[PDB]
RNA sequence: ACUGAACUCCUCACACCCAAUUGGACCAAUCUAUCACCCUAUAGAAGAACUAAUGUUAGUAUAAGUAACAUGAAAACAUUCU
């Protein structure tokens, strides 16, 4: 057992000056012993790693797999402390930074051993629109590369 | 082996011999045990060594801490700000001034890989070769079937 | 649960007997529920007398005096998150009442020069004495956040403050601490806040309706 | 210079938003009533003359501030980046709506300031272009229109295929610039202080500060172009999905100069329509 | 390969798909409308426009009375089929009943369905409007069946 | 056969990380106009459906008061009706099953 | 969100919409029935080595023929539904060894095609058509982009070769796709005959006799069998088989054209051995 | 003629490429004696060193989220039907 990211949620910042840009909130929560395996909850946990928290709600009301109804609760829990505990204005203003998924503390059931799985979930919400995602490279940067290369190169083994 | 470790290209630190010639060792650091068994070869180079050393080169400024050690230390910095700390454990008094001579002579650059031996900074004097040195030229710099 | 009749009744229905067992240690109190007489602000020379025959060295001359440096200094340690000082500084009824809500934020509370001399007002009284005191002071506020970011207060600019600070005493090792402060219903309201908020509307189950 | 008139027109324009949020009461704080069909009685508790209704829309939901376009507030229609002025009451008008009139009205208004500003930044400089006004069409009349005057030189000038597709080519580089509508109600002194170099717009500007109590007209900004609309705007450009500049019209009775109309047609990225359809609606929006 | 196969294979055998489409079809007579899952539903959708056909022939039709004997498990709702549901739908000639799609069963997550029967007491369903005549679109289109109308 | 070697986490990442196995971004997801929870395209709203649900559900209740026992189908279109509401004309010959709450704002 | 043409019209523009893209699919099939009044290309003589075009048709489904030697000849229905030249690419731009008339058959909706292909058919001024299929051509045989092709572009008597897809059978295994069931050799070589999908492939039945064409219905009439399901496009040129590569002196050599008006013809084209209906009972004395 | 080695030369350094076997020089950590005192020294001792015994125990992989397993139906959840 480690809790580490329990405790990421007590960071205390020194406030800051006039003449620097607001810091965009943090807020990490997680579940514990889900009874869930971990690389089930991966696809879920992958699925909505930069998305809005209204974009991750809206994907995991209408997906089948159990632990959709889990990863929503926690990301409900998290917008509530979003707002009530961690000074986010906005509900609407968050986006899943983080959502990964470890394992939990597995049990063994003698049948003959049979694993019974438990996992947890970790999300770390971050105040603002979520990141514009990266453009595919066109053939302008791919051709900008290559030259750069052909021009990076050097006679070798000489002088 | 060299695609583990680091590598780098043979330098100087400020062009360290065109103009003058300096010193690359600022300080040195010796730190030696008064009642210790490790650090008695130490007590003999700053009994014996350690002030001739520093006078044969004054720009290298030196500190004998003298605490109680158990492992004796050299710590030597660089003017390039390079500190290398090296322990004179259980080591004789002519092993040490090889050490200390050692790092006197030369620089705090790292003793990684150097990749080539030499370092021109101008290694052409007659132009470099490019495709069109030992080619000649036509007449109204015609290419191969060119009409006019 | 939400009480402790929950508990024993689902203690009772669970079949947790917990037997109520008798100990010789309890708890020794240094506090009150509350204040003795609500003082509403816009004789009691008795409870003077049953302070000086415990204490037999108290001038009410010298009080709201000390009652600045018993007020001021705690709100310093606010600054730095002193706790150990504010439990010398301010009573056990009155400690989580200004440390809880400020705790994972950084607060930068300072005093400036009051606009009246601070005047004691009433004073009540195994006992507890009870001095009720009026402060008129300007003061300067900076509550941040977790991030380091404004939520309240302009930091240089000092604001009036009324302050009905109600002080307590043991009657052994004890002395005068903040026990409450007194705000009365006709007070301004404060400050107003740097965000906005929504408050949401009753969460509808299907069955019923919104009226 | 046009260069100096935008710089100088959008300095007016940055003065009166330096005044109008100067005389803030150091954040009041109104609330205001969510008065609406779905997600009923919340209060939004907000800044007084800096929160719009779409800060109201992101306190509820993302799908509030895509989907909803104008705000009822206290059953007037309101821009989204409007700021809000006292306590009130709001919906939030989308264009899927049962009776989405004020909508419609709206998502037009602001069809026709984006071609006008088109139309202004599109000929090259020795021609002098002269925006008189959008006037107020139904949407079933086919088409919002912009009635431009343009230089004498261009009396018998009637673009090609080429010119309205290069009209259009700009308009899909101004809604792909994702610009935001500014609004600022000014009165009628600062409103003749932006506009002081056209005959026209000085007239609109005069006709309608003479139609409420106060001397106040509303301006748009989408950027680096301010115009006079009639009411509410549209919150962005990115709104305008399919957007096509059809004709160019010259209005009979012209003795003075040419009324000269521009038509064009447009649909939001909510009522896209398929490709058949939008060719029979380019070609009714050419009357 | 299965083309032109029009029946879904259910149950444990043909003799069991018939019964659990009866039983299903049975639910529908009685309480007229039916959250059951969704291959289930239209299979059984068939069967049912078809039995208020077989309504429709009279009671004193002895097919029909056969027909309605087996289909029917619960033989109350004989006297239903051929006085209630029967003159309710005398006027149209199909489409008797409305299906939808529920969201996903709970528990196993199955593609669920509601049949019912039109023009029943039940609370209307939450039917999937068109979107409204007087949308920016639809004003569009209005206005130019305007125009072509205008062409004569 | 069973396996000749142990299978790597590179090549495992591989295969249980390509698109083919990844969760796919659906977008039939609209906002219910009348509640305002979101729904699905082609599927009715989980909210409004739960609504009417209950109410059917009351109201086969007190049917089931009306009939008594099994086998009691009546040969009669039925009609419900709320708190304070006279059958109307085209209400007679219907069985009546009244409610005791108001008439809700979207049975009609 | 993706949408469909449907989704966001009212309950009064659908069937408004339905028939006005609809009036215009009509309108323009319309207008394509007079292409010699239109200004085609230059109408060549047939020389000897030249090809022309095909069609596409649905298969219709089989009847029995029976010819006047008292034979049954299973015949294959194909009906010319809608067919058109679509585009002539000549053998320079194309860098192929001939030319090529890309026809295309059966029109189908405007709501469900990709905008490339609308903007195609917009500017050839035609409802856009299921399948294009593509025909080598010579420079003689080139009809001008935007022609109805009819029945009567073949006559009975010729020999016709088809293309459809083959009814797909879906994962097959060994005993039905092939029809059966070294140790040096450390495996399996190329083309080797596994389980896997069967059917759903182009396939061509070479040399079909066509038997009878019915001008007014546009069917063909083929002998036998040809690759597909009912109602599938196939599609139909002339056979490219050595013995049947020099009889085009009598077919209509760029295409058949009714709007030449010239000896125009009757309701039903027959093979000359073919028992017509309505013929007395043939006796084989 | 040129290329071509760990051969030979060249600049500096040299105890620094065999099985089993056998000779030697050092030595990690531990405990004891006495030092030492940010981790040591001189000795004395010993359960004194593991890339390998289908080693022993425990953890966790892989095969694999595979094989396999499970709840007759509608409903008022009363009930009825198959
Ligand atoms: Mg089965
Ligand atoms: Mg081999
Ligand atoms: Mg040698
Ligand atoms: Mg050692
Ligand atoms: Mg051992
Ligand atoms: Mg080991
Ligand atoms: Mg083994
Ligand atoms: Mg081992
Ligand atoms: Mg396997
Ligand atoms: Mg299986
Ligand atoms: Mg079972
Ligand atoms: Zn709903």
């Amino acid at each position: 057992i480690s809790r580490k990211w329990e405790k990421k949620n007590k960071i205390v910042y020194p406030p800051q000056l006039p003449g620097e840009p607001r810091r965009p909130a943090e807020i990490y929560h997680c579940r514990r012993q889900i009874k869930y395996s971990k690389d089930k909850m991966w696809y879920l946990a992958k699925l909505i790693r930069g998305m809005s928290i209204d974009q991750a709600l809206a994907q995991l009301e209408f997906n089948d797999k159990k632990g959709a109804k889990i990863i929503k609760e926690v990301l409900l829990e998290a917008q509530d402390m979003a707002v009530r505990d961690h000074n986010v204005e906005f509900r609407s203003n968050l986006y899943i930074a983080e959502s990964t998924s470890g394992r939990g503390q597995c049990l063994k059931r003698i049948r003959g051993i049979m694993e019974k799985v438990y996992c947890h979930y970790f999300v770390k919400l971050v105040e603002g629109p979520p990141p514009p995602p990266e453009p595919p490279k066109t053939a302008v940067a791919h051709a900008k590369e290559y030259i750069q290369q052909l021009r990076s190169r050097t006679i070798v083994h000489t002088l | 082996t060299a695609r583990g470790t680091p590598s780098r290209f043979l330098a100087s630190v400020l062009h360290n011999g065109l103009g003058r010639y300096v010193q690359q060792l600022q300080r040195l650091s010796f730190s030696v045990s008064r009642d210790g068994a490790s650090s008695r070869g130490a007590r003999e180079f700053v009994e014996r060594e350690v002030i001739d050393f520093a006078r044969r080169n004054p720009g290298v400024v030196i500190y004998v801490n003298s605490r109680p050690c158990c492992v004796p230390r050299v710590v030597a910095e660089y003017l390039n700000g390079a500190v290398r700390e090296e322990s004179i454990h259980c080591k004789s008094v002519e092993e040490i001034s090889t050490l200390v001579q050692k790092l006197a002579d030369q620089s705090g650059l790292d003793v990684i890989r150097i990749r080539k031996p030499f370092h021109t900074d101008n290694p052409s004097i007659q132009g470099q070769w490019h495709p069109f040195t030992n080619k000649p030229t036509t007449f109204r710099g015609l290419r191969p079937r060119e009409v006019q | 649960f939400k009480t402790e009749k929950e508990f024993m009744q689902h203690a009772r229905k669970a079949g947790l007997v917990i037997p109520p067992e008798k100990s010789d240690r309890s708890i020794h109190l240094a506090c009150t529920a509350g204040i003795f007489d609500a003082y509403v602000p816009p004789a009691s020379q008795v409870s003077i007398r049953r302070i000086k025959d415990y204490d037999a060295n108290f001038k009410i001359k010298d009080f709201p005096e000390k009652a600045k440096d018993i007020f001021i200094e705690a709100h310093l340690c606010l600054n730095n998150s002193d706790h150990d000082r504010l439990h010398t500084l301010v009573t056990e009824h009155c400690f989580p009442d200004m440390t809880w809500d400020i705790k994972y934020k950084t607060v930068r509370w300072s005093f400036v020069e009051s606009l009246e001399p601070s005047h004691v007002v009433q004073v009540r009284c195994n006992v507890y004495g009870q001095i009720t005191v009026r402060m008129h002071t300007r003061q300067t506020l900076a509550i941040y956040d977790r991030f380091g970011r404004l939520m309240y207060g302009q930091e240089d600019v000092p604001k009036d403050v009324l302050e009905y600070v109600v002080f307590e005493k043991q009657l052994p090792y004890g002395s005068w601490r903040m026990h409450t402060k007194i705000v009365p219903p006709w007070a301004p309201p404060k400050q107003p806040i740097l965000k906005t908020v929504m408050i949401p509307g009753p969460q509808l189950k299907p069955e019923e309706e919104y009226e | 210079s046009p260069t100096e008139l935008t710089e100088m027109r959008n300095d007016l324009f940055n003065k009166e938003k330096a005044r109008q949020l100067s005389l803030t009461p150091r954040t009041e704080k109104i609330e205001v009533k969510h008065v609406g069909k779905t997600d009923p009685g919340t209060v939004f508790v907000m800044n007084k003359n800096i929160s719009t209704p779409y800060s109201c829309a992101m306190h509820l939901s993302e799908w509030y501030c895509r989907k909803s376009i104008l705000a009822l507030v206290d059953g007037q229609p309101w821009d989204m980046y409007k700021p809000l002025t006292k306590s009130c009451e709001i919906k939030f008008l989308t264009f899927k709506d049962c009776d989405p009139g004020e909508v419609n009205k709206a998502y037009w208004r602001s069809c026709a300031m984006m071609m006008g500003c088109v139309i202004e930044r599109a000929f090259k400089d020795e021609y002098m272009v002269n925006l008189v006004r959008a006037p107020e069409v139904p949407v079933i009349s086919g088409a919002f229109c912009y009635d431009v005057v343009l230089d004498s030189k261009l009396d018998e000038w009637m673009p090609t295929k080429e010119n309205l597709r290069s009209f259009t080519k700009d308009a899909h580089a101004l809604i792909y610039k994702d610009l935001p509508f500014e609004t600022l109600e000014v009165e009628a002194k600062v409103a003749l202080e932006i506009f002081q170099h056209s005959k026209y717009k000085v007239d609109f500007i005069e006709e309608k500060a003479s139609q409420n109590p106060e001397r106040i007209v509303k301006l748009h900004r989408i950027g680096d172009f301010i115009d006079v609309s009639e009411g509410p705007l549209i919150p962005r450009t990115s709104i305008c999905f399919q957007y096509e500049v059809s004709a160019v019209h010259n209005l009979q009775p012209t003795q003075p100069s040419l009324i000269r109309r521009f038509q064009g047609v447009s649909l939001p990225v909510h009522l896209r329509a398929h490709f058949t359809i939008w060719d029979k609606l380019l070609e009714r929006s050419r009357k | 390969i299965s083309h032109g196969r029009v029946f879904r294979r259910m149950g444990l055998g043909p003799e069991s798909r018939i019964h659990l489409l009866r039983n299903l079809l049975t639910g529908l007579v009685r309480h007229e409308r039916i959250e059951a899952p969704w291959a289930r539903v239209d299979e059984m959708r068939g069967y049912a426009e078809k039995l208020i056909d077989y309504g429709k022939l009279g009671d004193t039709n002895e097919r029909a009375m056969r027909m309605a004997d087996f289909w029917l498990t619960e033989k109350d709702l004989i006297p239903k089929l051929f006085q209630v549901l029967a003159p309710r739908y005398k006027d149209q000639t199909g489409g008797y009943t409305r299906m939808l799609q529920i969201p996903n069963r709970s528990l196993d997550r199955a593609k669920m369905a509601v049949i019912e029967y039109k023009g029943n007491c039940l609370p209307p369903l939450p039917l999937p409007r068109r979107d409204s005549h007087l949308t920016l679109l639809n004003q569009l289109l209005q206005g130019l069946r305007q125009d072509l109308r205008q062409s004569q | 056969a069973a396996p000749k070697n142990r299978r790597t986490i590179e090549v495992n990442r591989c295969r249980r990380r390509n698109p083919q196995k990844l969760i796919k971004v659906k977008n039939n997801i609209d906002v219910c106009p009348e509640c305002g929870h979101l729904k699905q395209k082609h599927v009715l709203c989980a909210y409004c459906y739960e609504k009417v649900c209950k109410e059917t559900a009351e109201i086969r209740r007190q049917i089931g008061k009306q009939e008594g026992g099994p086998f009691k189908a009546p040969t009669i279109e039925t009609v419900v009706l709320y708190t304070g509401e006279t059958p109307s004309e085209q209400d007679q010959g219907k069985r009546i099953i009244e409610r005791d709450r108001k008439r809700p704002s979207w049975f009609t | 969100s993706g949408t469909w043409w449907d989704e966001h019209l009212s309950e009064e523009n659908v069937p408004f919409i339905k028939q006005l893209v609809s009036d215009e699919d009509k309108a323009q099939l319309a207008s394509k029935l007079c292409p010699l009044k239109d200004e085609p290309w230059p109408i060549h003589p047939w020389e000897p080595g030249s090809f022309r075009v095909g069609l596409i048709a649905l298969k219709l489904g089989m009847m029995p023929l029976w010819t006047k030697d008292g034979q049954k000849h299973v015949v294959t229905l194909l009906q010319v539904q809608d067919c058109h030249v679509l585009k002539y690419t000549s053998k320079e731009n194309c860098n192929g060894k001939m030319a090529t008339l890309s026809v295309g058959g059966k029109t189908v909706s405007r709501f469900r095609k990709a905008t490339s292909i609308l903007e195609f058919y917009r500017e050839l001024g035609l409802p856009p058509k299921q399948t294009v299929k593509i025909f080598n051509i010579t420079d003689n045989a080139a009809i001008k982009p935007g022609t109805p092709l009819y029945a009567a572009h073949f006559r009975p008597g010729q020999y016709v070769d088809v293309t459809a897809k083959t009814i797909g059978k879906g994962f097959q295994g060994v005993m039905k796709r092939w029809g059966f069931k070294t140790g040096d050799i450390g495996r399996v070589w190329p083309g080797t005959k596994m389980p896997g999908k069967m059917g759903n492939i182009y396939r061509t039945e070479y040399g079909l006799k066509v038997w009878r064409i019915n001008t007014k219905h546009n069917i063909i009439y083929v002998n036998g069998s040809v690759p597909g399901h009912k109602n599938c496009l196939v599609k139909v040129k002339d056979s490219k088989l050595p013995a049947y590569k020099d009889l085009g002196k009598n077919l209509p050599f760029p295409t058949y054209f009714p709007d030449g008006d010239e000896e125009e013809l009757p309701e039903d084209l027959y093979d000359e051995n073919v028992c017509q209906p309505g013929a007395p009972s043939i006796t084989f004395a």
